[PDB]
C-alpha cells in the first residue's frame, strides 16, 4: 500500500549547488516506456 | 493532504518504509511517473488519491485529475532539479539540460545521477514552473545515467 509525505514547496533557489554536463545524445524510445542509445 | 508541493511516495510492502518515489501536487492533481506506482491507488492520511489518466510509453500519470503540468524547457537556460532523494532533504540542483534526439523529435536531458527512489522529482524553470519529471532515461559510455525532462500534455 503507497501513501504520500508532503516533502517542501516548489521553487526555484537563488544560488543553488550548480553541476551536471549537457550531452547531445540520439536514443530511441520503445513501446515499454524505455529508452536505448542508438549509435 | 492537498498543498501543492512536491511530495515522497512511501511503501511498506517492503522491509520498513520504503520510498520507492516522489511526485507533484499541483490544482488537485497528483502527478508522477508510472514506474514508480505501477497505476495503483495511493493514500493521503484518510484520504485515497485514485489514478486518472497514465501511459507507460510516456512513463507518466496523474492521480485526481487531468495532467496540469504544461510549462516546458526554453532549449537554452538552466534549470533546477529539485532531488528529493530517499530519508534525505528536499535540495535544488541547478544544471543545463543536454538534449535527447529522437526519431519524433528533441527532449531535453539532465545528467544527474541519484537513487532510483528519487523518480518523479520536478525539473523546475526560473519562474518555479514545474518543466517535465527526473527518472526516466540512459545509461551512457562513461556510465553516468543521463533522465529524459518528461512533461505531459495538458
Ligand atoms: O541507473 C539508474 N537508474 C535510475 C532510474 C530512475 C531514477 C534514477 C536512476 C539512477 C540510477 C540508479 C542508481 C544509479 N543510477
Ligand atoms: O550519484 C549518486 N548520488 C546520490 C545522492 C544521494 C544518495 C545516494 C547517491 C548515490 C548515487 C550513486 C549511485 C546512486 N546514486
Amino acid at each position: 500500500d503507497m501513501y504520500i509525505e508532503r516533502a517542501g514547496d516548489i521553487t526555484w533557489e537563488k544560488d543553488a549547488e550548480v553541476t551536471g554536463n549537457s550531452p547531445r545524445l540520439d536514443v530511441a524510445l520503445d513501446e515499454s516506456g524505455d529508452f536505448s542509445l542508438v549509435e | 493532504e492537498t498543498t501543492d508541493g512536491v511530495y515522497r511516495v512511501m511503501t511498506r510492502r517492503l522491509l520498513g518504509s520504503t520510498q520507492v518515489g516522489v511526485g507533484v501536487m499541483q490544482e488537485g492533481v497528483f502527478h508522477t511517473m508510472w514506474h514508480v506506482t505501477k497505476g495503483a491507488a495511493l493514500r493521503s492520511g484518510e484520504g485515497r488519491l485514485d489514478p486518472y489518466w497514465g501511459d507507460v510509453k510516456q512513463d507518466l500519470v496523474s492521480y485526481c485529475g487531468p495532467w496540469k503540468l504544461d510549462a516546458a524547457w526554453d532549449g537554452l537556460s538552466e534549470v533546477q532539479l529539485l532531488a528529493v532523494p530517499p530519508g534525505e532533504r528536499a535540495k535544488n540542483i541547478q544544471t543545463l539540460p543536454g538534449i535527447f534526439k529522437t526519431k519524433d523529435g528533441d527532449i531535453g536531458a539532465v545528467a544527474l545521477d541519484y537513487p532510483a527512489g528519487t523518480s518523479g522529482s520536478p525539473i523546475l524553470d526560473k519562474c518555479g514552473r514545474v518543466i517535465g519529471l527526473y527518472g526516466n532515461g540512459v545509461v551512457i559510455k562513461n556510465g553516468s545515467y543521463v533522465s529524459a525532462i518528461t512533461q505531459g500534455k495538458r
